[PDB]
RNA sequence: GGUGAAAUUCUUGGAUUUAUUGAAGACUAACUACUGCGAAAGCAUUUGCCAAGGACGUUUUCAUUAAUCAAGAACGAAAGUUAGGGGAUCGAAGAUGAUCAGAUACCGUCGUAGUCUUAACCAUAAACUAUGCCGACUAGGGAUCGGGUGGUGUUUAUGACCCACUCGGCACCUUACGAGAAAUCAAAGUCUUUGGGUUCUGGGGGGAGUAUGGUCGCAAGGCUGAAACUUAAAGGAAUUG
């Protein structure tokens, strides 16, 4: 009737200065018509996207991130990290059957006025040198990596604000300390974190907004 | 320079659609199912309905200019089929033979814990 | 005497001049005496305490919720009723309530209302078991009881019943101009049998 | 107007009620390299020319 | 010595109104005359001059509660639900 | 047949025949 | 007579264990009893790698996979899965294929 | 939408899907097995508290205190009852659309009580290993859970893996000297070459768990229970069609 498609604008979005490239995404809003238009419409579009992207490697072809959008400026804006989860693929193809499955989970105030939510997960493998088919724990084990772990990652909380947080979780030094950490119950076998989430946007805070460009 | 879109293809039992949407996802462009191609009422899920319409998704699309998409599968999902239907491979067929590119493939048919009680009771649906 | 809700004096000490200044408040369950309670936008929740339900989050629970600001106090004061808030528009300030068995509401988001549920729960499942404590009751409230019935009364106190027989050859379903006059048995009752009628079935 | 034309190279086997539907993995000459799998009605001998109307579609079982 | 045997506290009313009528004000009556014990006061000397309210006779410091009980469920969920949405707006 | 519908059959006749009892005696 | 030589399923020293619903039938099962097998395939039909290849930047990508689990009822099982039966003696045998 | 096919229902008052979320409850999916615990019924999120458990180690301690069991009691799946919380899902009745000679049945869409919790009841099941408890002996073999002991063994001085043995347990393959009517049995064996202690239960099938009493329960009903009365077989295993 009216044909809609001519009844929007091209933008983009700006990720953050602590990633590589940046211009990464496009959408759409609005004319710039009457009656609210796109200057104050959307303001909290949030977006999904892969790390590759994000990385320039394709190792990190997992762990999606998920950004929001607050603020908007000539004709760009700047998004702040809101979170990350694991691709559905690499779920399934990690579990498999005659082994064990550890998880926990934390919810922390950073030293900044940020709360999150922080989940983790295990396996146990097989080492060397082993004719069992199964490979279990014993259920003290596992009361034991629990609380070492959740004590061990809520120790990078309570100081590095989630800036640094990102660029501290981008090169996966944590997975490291947990392993040296607990090398001395089990094999271990890939230690990940999976998912945080966030249920507390303290304010708006234009300064530390804005000071992730240039 | 190639502009992203998101496929976001439902592939479920008796019929399947798709909708190209922004990489928010807040705006969906062109929503088409196998109603839109055909009347039978049957071969609603047939995967020639299917690819017959995503021909015309594709074709809409590049009347306003998309290059790659990010296409995610989900079948019916939750406490269902847990499935894609038979129309989800043909989909991508078409869509790619359409001229358009593809990239970062995901399945996103939401898994459930174990809750809210299928029906067919406890007997199940018989024939 | 009444109502059956217990009440609570509470004393507030004046801004403008010295004096101290005593209230009646609905006394809410869970409060006891020789308690401090605070008001006001900036006050904290701890049950007893009145706030404006604008300045609260979503789910929480209240009583004796205001209508219009202003209104000091109209609505859900009764024994055994709360009131839970939905929504949060904060542009034109209003806020959606839910009055849960009966209503979904708007109201402006400065609307007065006390945190707590009220107090004397579960009254009414006390069965009366004999005629004077009905007649003591009603005593302390209004001359409406003993009922008594009109249709089958006379003819001339009900124009539809009455006589020799009990009969009543009128109706009750009503279309949606609902008038008056015939205000004797049943007015604009439609359907019949218990059942949940309402938004969300199960 | 797609008119295609392909070589039928290699009688895969034969389904349908009558056992009257002859499969084929036959790849279109005009730029060849890519293959589908068709199901013909009649008899089909090695190398046979045969022209199509579809683009695309493949149906493996058939009773 | 068993004064009785099935109708307990509500045999005073004898024959009249009925079995479940006056075995449902049993089961209420003695929730309603029931002592509990007041948790700012250590003791258990709650007493009623009415519905509503319950009065400690040591310490004085009375209660504004139930009906025929110091706490009612709703009471009991509803405090736990604003404990823990106190607990997330301020933490 | 079954002991299930058996077993209904014989039960509901049972209180069908105690039924008549009462209004006798 | 007695049948099998175990009674039903794998289950000696628990009496009970967990009911668990079928996907195409849905008939409610111990979760001991019926089928319990997985689908790892890929997510392709036939071949189209040379169609993804040249519409698809980033050749290949992934290599993907399917990932399913399926717990076929009894009756359902021998419905669609068609061997069912077996010699009186070759039922002993517990080969994968 | 939904089914084998369609129909019922919704649908320009924007339909299911699609992003921000925000609410009510049910549960702990994949890990999840010839694994574990419990007297059974049963028991899968993490964390704190509360007291209890079998196995293992013992050159500690008391010295027959023991096995089973009438009468007596505890515990007891689901459904159901009494009065409160919520009713998201599913869902006997019920309302409807299909199919059908008929279909209040299978199938499709809704849908009360119920489907959880609190305080009392009910004591039932193919409550299955259809194999009662305690104690000795008789074949072989490999895995596995827990505890324990050795190795001039492997990985960071403790944890983890391997090799030999041992105590207890869910179990498993072979062989069966033996038993059984056979299916099969490591006990269903150590039986006319008839006897280690001990409780309960049955004497053809139906009448029949029937009314009769008694007893427990507001109630669904629960416990004990021969007859009068008709009959020739019913019944278990396995062989061939
Ligand atoms: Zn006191
Ligand atoms: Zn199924």
């Amino acid at each position: 009737v009216v044909d809609p498609f001519t009844r929007k604008e091209w933008f983009d979005i700006k990720a953050p200065s602590t990633f590589e490239n940046r211009n990464v995404g496009k959408t759409l809003v609005n004319k710039s018509t009457g009656l609210k238009s796109a200057s104050d419409a959307l303001k909290g579009r949030v977006v999904e996207v892969c790390l590759a992207d994000l990385q320039g490697s394709e190792d990190h072809s997992f762990r999606k991130i998920k950004l929001r959008v607050d603020e908007v400026q000539g004709k760009n804006l700047l998004t702040n990290f809101h979170g990350m989860d694991f691709t559905t693929d690499k779920l399934r193809s990690m579990v498999r059957k005659w082994q064990t499955l550890i998880e926990a989970n934390v919810t922390v105030k950073t030293s900044d006025d940020y709360v999150l939510r922080i989940f983790a997960i295990a396996f146990t493998r097989k080492q060397a040198n082993q004719v069992k088919r199964h490979s279990y724990a014993q259920s003290s084990h596992i009361r034991a990596i629990r609380k070492v772990i959740s004590e061990i990652l809520t120790k990078e909380v309570q100081g590095s604000t989630l800036a640094q947080l990102t660029s501290k979780l981008i090169p996966e030094v944590i997975n490291k300390e947990i392993e040296n950490a607990t090398k001395d119950i089990f094999p271990l076998q890939n230690i990940h974190v999976r998912k945080v989430k966030l249920l507390k946007q303290p304010k708006f805070d234009v300064g530390a907004l804005m000071a992730l460009h240039g | 320079s190639q502009v992203f879109g998101v496929a976001r293809i439902y592939a479920s039992f008796n019929d399947t659609f798709v909708h190209v949407t922004d990489l928010s996802g807040k705006e969906t462009i062109a929503r088409v199912t196998g109603g839109m191609k055909v009347k039978a009422d049957r071969d609603e899920s047939s995967p020639y309905a299917a690819m017959l319409a995503a021909q015309d998704v594709a074709a809409k699309c590049k009347e306003v200019g998309i290059t790659a998409v990010h296409v995610k599968i989900r079948a019916t999902g939750g406490t269902r089929t847990k499935t894609p239907g038979p129309g989800g491979q043909a989909a991508l067929r078409a869509l790619a033979r359409s001229g358009l590119r593809i990239g970062r493939i995901e399945d996103v048919t939401p898994v459930p814990s174990d809750s809210t009680r299928k029906k067919g009771g406890r007997r199940g649906r018989r024939l | 005497s009444g109502r059956g809700a217990p009440l609570a004096k509470v004393v507030f000490r004046d801004p403008y001049k010295y004096r101290l200044r005593e209230e009646i408040f609905i006394a809410n369950e869970g409060v006891h005496t020789g308690q401090f309670i605070y008001a006001g936008k900036k006050a904290s929740l701890n049950v007893g305490n009145v706030l404006p339900l604008g300045s609260v989050p979503e789910g929480t629970i209240v009583s004796n919720v205001e209508e219009k600001p202003g209104d000091r106090g109209a609505l859900a004061r009764a024994s055994g009723n709360y009131v839970i808030i939905i929504g949060h528009n904060p542009d034109e300030n209003k806020t959606r309530v839910r009055l849960p068995s009966g209503a979904k509401k708007v109201i402006s988001s400065d609307a007065r209302g006390v945190i707590g549920v009220i107090a004397g729960g579960g009254r009414v499942d006390k069965p009366l078991l004999k005629a004077g404590r009905a007649f003591h009751k009603y005593r302390l409230k209004r001359n409406s009881w003993p009922k008594t019935r009109g249709v089958a009364m006379n003819p001339v106190d009900h124009p539809h019943g009455g006589g020799n027989h009990q009969h009543i050859g009128k109706a009750s379903t009503i279309s949606r101009g609902a008038v008056s006059g015939q205000k004797a048995g049943l007015i604009a009752a439609r359907r019949t049998g218990l059942l949940r009628g309402s938004q969300k079935t199960q | 107007t797609p008119v295609t034309l392909a070589k039928v190279i290699k009688v895969l086997g034969r389904t349908g009620s009558r056992g009257g539907v002859t499969q084929v993995r036959v790849e279109f000459l005009e730029d060849t390299s890519r293959t589908i799998v068709r199901n013909v009605k009649g008899p089909v001998r090695e190398n046979d020319i045969l022209v199509l109307m579809e683009s695309e579609r493949e149906a493996r079982r058939l009773r | 010595a068993k004064r009785t045997k099935k109708v307990g506290i509500t045999g005073k009313y004898g024959v009249r109104y009925g079995s479940s009528l006056r075995r449902q004000v049993k089961k209420l009556e003695i929730q309603q005359h029931a002592r509990y014990d007041c948790s700012f006061c250590g003791k258990k000397t709650v007493k009623r001059g009415a519905a509503g309210i319950w009065t400690c006779s040591c310490c004085k410091k009375t209660v504004a509660g139930g009906a025929y009980t110091v706490s009612t469920a709703a009471a009991a969920t509803v405090r736990s639900t604003i404990r823990r949405l106190r607990e997330m707006v301020e933490a | 047949m079954r002991a299930k519908w058996r077993k209904k059959r014989t039960r509901r006749l049972k209180r069908k025949r105690r039924k008549v009892r009462a209004r006798s005696k | 007579p007695k049948k099998r030589a175990s009674n039903g399923r794998n289950k000696k020293g628990r009496g009970h264990v967990k009911p668990v619903r079928c996907v195409n039938c849905s008939k409610s099962i111990p979760k001991d009893k019926a089928i319990k097998r997985m689908a790892i395939r890929n997510i392709v039909e036939a071949a189209a790698v040379r169609d993804l290849s040249e519409a698809s930047v980033y050749p290949e990508y992934a290599l993907p996979k399917t990932y399913n689990k399926l717990h076929y009822c009894v009756s359902c099982a021998i419905h669609a899965r068609i061997v069912r039966v077996r010699s009186r003696e070759d039922r002993k045998n517990r080969a994968p294929p």
